[PDB]
RNA sequence: ACCGGCGGACGGCUCAGUAACACGUCGGUAACCUACCCUCGGGAGGGGGAUAACCCCGGGAAACUGGGGCUAAUCCCCCAUAGGCCUGGGGUACUGGAAGGUCCCCAGGCCGAAAGGGAGCCGUAAGGCUCCGCCCGAGGAUGGGCCGGCGGCCGAUUAGGUAGUUGGUGGGGUAACGGCCCACCAAGCCGAAGAUCGGUACGGGCCGUGAGAGCGGGAGCCCGGAGAUGGACACUGAGACACGGGUCC
């Protein structure tokens, strides 16, 4: 009975990664395509109305957000279905406010409010690395975004880095590394939103995932996934991480 | 019937104030949309041709009833964002 | 059409009975049988999401390489042997199996002419 | 050359385009072992692994078999009885969906 | 067999209507889409029909027809014969979709006393 | 009102059929496609042609439908360059656990783009600013296709079943791998740990009962699968062989 693509999204089939309301409707908005994953992801509708009651019904929403007050990555966002993901700076100019997008240490989405200053650097994992036609590397994002270098630089950039661009002008401001001692911030899994130092890396047969294992400032010793393991620094994190 | 302000929030993307009251009454009839508006515009200082009240809700037994309303900055503000029926409601639009 | 989805035996010799009606997404095509004539004919297919196939009815020339990368167009004149068929070198059928001579020499096709469109070979030393 | 496993290659080289070792084709996914009990099939092997299944009710446990066939490269050239690993791959045809990559003990 | 043959003038954009019993109608019973009559022959006085000074040689172009029962002539059935034919654009058909086709009864081009519409276009 | 774009393949309803990779779970696609959306790196040059609406004339009981003239586009077509695909010979620059992958250099060929269109504000003009747009390449994202291991009924007053059947070589076709199909080579494959055949039934999350073990049900809500009077077929589209689209019995 099936034939294409869905358009909806029942409530209470939605991610578990959103503060909603499973039972008050039936319907969600259903993300359109975007920068981050469904699950690492929510609607633009919803932090503008749930998350900051700066409008009671969806069709307010959808007139503020069309009136370009707000500003995601430095770029305003019209379209109420666009996914908002981790990581991501979400700037409401005419109040001055700013937000950071951050797991919870339930798995859920949150705002952490952070400085006027931090507000224009937006960290990004190189999911990826690969070339293309001509000499030059292309470098794939945890959100999808892609960037540019020459083949000179190859050797400056590596998987599971992490890169500080300064949005919007799309920017490279500094290079962090996957390495022992790096400060680490955990995306997802069982010890989302705790983070630490890089420890010990494992590599397995097939293509079972690397492990990596994190020291807590507490000196607590756990482990995750590498693609989990996000690093935001050096020797002290370089982004308010609370 | 006296009424206390709750709660008051500023609304800069849409350029209203939120207020959330509660009034309180000894046994008497819940109060009525106009003369909760007028009172709340008399202490408030607002400006009667732009206050809308969202609603006044009574509940179970008991001697105070809840209250929200808005006030808009600018008129035409008020008619772009505001629903026809709520404006109705209130008496602003003749119908 | 031309079905190609699952067969109606399981491997241990039971039956299988059609729980639903075939989908289009499961069609073949008729076969391609390219013959070799004195003009190229080629036609353009719609396929699956949108893409694009170019079909080889006719073959005229063929593009033979010679161990060092140096190709040449030379028309086919005949088939000397098919291994996919039986029937096909008496036919006078390119596939990408084939065997053929043309005026430099006898050539092995390697390319799909019903699936791009082109006659490639290798020199037969 | 490995291809990731923690396996010696065989000692002799082979042109099957369909070998891992010695071919394009690629193995990805569950690795199993087992025991060849057919080897008839042309480079065809049936691959039998036994393993206890526990009945909740009855608290016990059960044998029970599970039957693979494994495409044979020339280069391992397995026969009955011998203990193989085999590996996930594509569909090599109607029921051969594993590939042998190393004999661990031969019969 | 009461013809009710239409005349069109290309040069003006104007049709005018001719009602024909029988005698004239035998001759133009028998032909084909795309055959030229001259005028004469089928005793029309286009020129004082429609007013005009038109030449000598004008030549009758027929296109096309309908018959009693309103189903129209496509010219490339060819015989004077009623068929069902699934049509997806032409004569006959009116798609109103992107690529439906719909079956629909249709003559060939020859006309045949079944005829009671026949279209013209003048040719000077 | 008409041409033109998008949508109408989602949602809504039912449990007929199905003992099956249909469903649940874990993995794989390095064997594959995807309009809408996101990022980056690039481009938008020159021509040509119909016709709707409208006008004249109708036909047909209706449903529908003919002929002639005059027009526009983000309508259609052609040329040009970028780009796409196949194959042969060389270097190893990238991701990967591992390259039929990707990148670079030559050679033979096929295929082959666009809408600087629209709106607002300035500017004497020129020109400028902004908003929504068009095409190609590499990635994502979204929805899927296909595949594997394991798991979940009763009958032996059903013991043998299978012949494209099981495997191979060479090819065709597919968006993709595959007896999916084809041409030849072999005798393989399943089974008392219950094959084959027959009965019943949409599967699961779950629900009813019991102190528990367990027994029984699995319509209402969610996820997945099928159907649109019973069958069989194709057209347009990214997506259908399509409940309020099409063809035949
Ligand atoms: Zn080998």
């Amino acid at each position: 009975a099936r034939k294409g693509p869905k358009r909806h999204l029942k409530r209470l089939a939605a991610p578990t990664s959103w503060y909603i309301e499973r039972k008050a409707y039936k319907w969600a908005v259903r993300p359109r395509p975007g920068p981050h994953n469904m699950r690492t992801s929510i609607p633009l509708l919803y932090i503008v109305r749930d998350y900051l009651g700066y409008a009671k019904t969806a069709r307010e929403a959808r007139k503020i957000l069309n009136e370009g007050k707000f500003l995601v990555d430095g770029r305003v966002r019209k379209d109420y279905k666009f996914p908002v993901g981790i990581m991501d700076v979400v700037s409401i100019p005419e109040t001055g406010e700013h937000y950071r997008v951050l797991p919870n240490r339930i798995g859920k989405l949150i705002l952490h409010p952070i400085s006027e200053d931090e507000a224009f650097i937006k960290p990004l994992r190189i999911r990826n690395k690969r070339m293309i036609k001509g000499a030059r590397v292309q470098l794939n994002f945890h959100d999808g975004t892609n960037h540019i270098v020459s083949i000179a630089e190859k050797d400056n950039y590596f998987t599971s880095y992490t890169v500080l661009m300064k949005v919007p002008e799309r920017e490279i401001l500094e290079v962090l590394p996957f390495e022992k001692g790096a400060y680490v911030f955990v995306t997802q899994g069982k010890n989302v939103a705790r983070k630490g130092r890089i420890v010990e890396i494992k590599r397995f047969p097939m293509g079972w995932p690397d492990v990596v294992t994190i020291e807590d400032e507490e000196g607590e010793l756990f482990d995750t996934l590498k693609e989990y393991a996000f690093v935001v620094g050096t020797d002290k994190p370089k982004i308010s991480l609370p | 019937m006296e009424i206390r302000i709750k709660e008051i929030k500023e609304n800069k993307l849409i350029g209203r104030k939120e207020i959330y009251f509660e009034i309180y009454h000894p046994g008497e009839p819940t109060p009525s949309r106009k003369d909760v508006k007028g009172k709340l515009v008399a202490m408030l200082d607002l400006n009667p041709e732009t206050t809308v009240i969202q609603y006044i809700r009574s509940y179970f037994g008991s001697y105070i009833s809840k209250g929200y309303a808005k006030a808009y900055d600018s008129k035409e503000r008020m008619l772009y964002i505001e629903p026809e029926y709520i404006l109705i409601r209130d008496g602003l639009i003749e119908k | 059409a031309i079905w190609q989805g699952r067969s109606l035996k399981k491997p241990s010799g039971g039956r299988i009975v059609l729980a639903r009606k075939k989908r289009k997404r499961e069609l073949g095509r008729e076969p391609s049988n390219t013959r070799v004539a004195e003009q190229d004919k080629r036609k353009i297919i719609r396929t699956y999401g949108g893409n694009r196939k170019v079909r080889l009815t006719a073959a005229a020339y063929a593009n033979v390489f010679d161990k060092s990368g140096k190709g040449r167009k030379v028309r086919i004149i005949r088939v000397i042997e098919n291994p996919a068929n039986r029937q096909f070198a008496r036919r006078n059928i390119i596939t990408k199996g084939a065997i053929i001579e043309t005026e430099i020499g006898k050539a092995k096709v390697t390319s799909r002419p019903g699936q791009d469109g082109v006659v490639n070979a290798i020199l037969l030393e | 050359r490995d291809i990731g496993l923690r396996v010696q290659p065989p000692a002799e080289k082979c042109d099957d385009p369909k070998c891992p070792w010695h071919g394009n084709l690629k193995i990805h996914g569950r690795v199993f072992e087992g025991i060849v009990v057919s080897d008839k099939p042309r480079k065809t092997v049936t691959v039998e692994r036994q393993y206890y299944f526990y009945l909740n009710k009855y608290e016990r446990y059960e044998l029970r078999r599970s039957k693979i066939h494994a495409h044979n490269p020339p280069c391992i050239n397995a026969k009955v009885g011998d203990k193989v690993l085999i590996a996930e791959t594509r569909p090599l045809s109607k029921t051969k969906h594993f590939v042998v990559v190393a004999v661990l003990e031969r019969a | 067999a009461t013809f009710k043959l239409v005349i069109s003038d290309p040069k003006s954009g104007i049709a005018k209507q001719v009602e024909i019993t029988g005698a004239e109608t035998e001759k133009l019973i028998g032909k084909r889409i795309g055959d030229q009559i001259p005028a004469k022959e089928l005793n029309i006085n286009l020129n004082e029909l429609f007013g005009k000074e038109f030449p000598e040689d004008v030549k009758l172009e027929i296109r096309g027809g309908t018959d009693k029962d309103g189903f129209p002539m496509r010219p490339d059935i060819h015989g004077p014969r009623r068929v069902r034919v699934l049509l997806s654009k032409g004569p006959g058909f009116r798609p109103k979709e992107k690529g439906e086709r719909r079956k629909k009864t249709v003559r060939g081009n020859t006309i045949s006393p079944e005829i009671v519409q026949v279209n013209v276009k003048l040719v000077y």
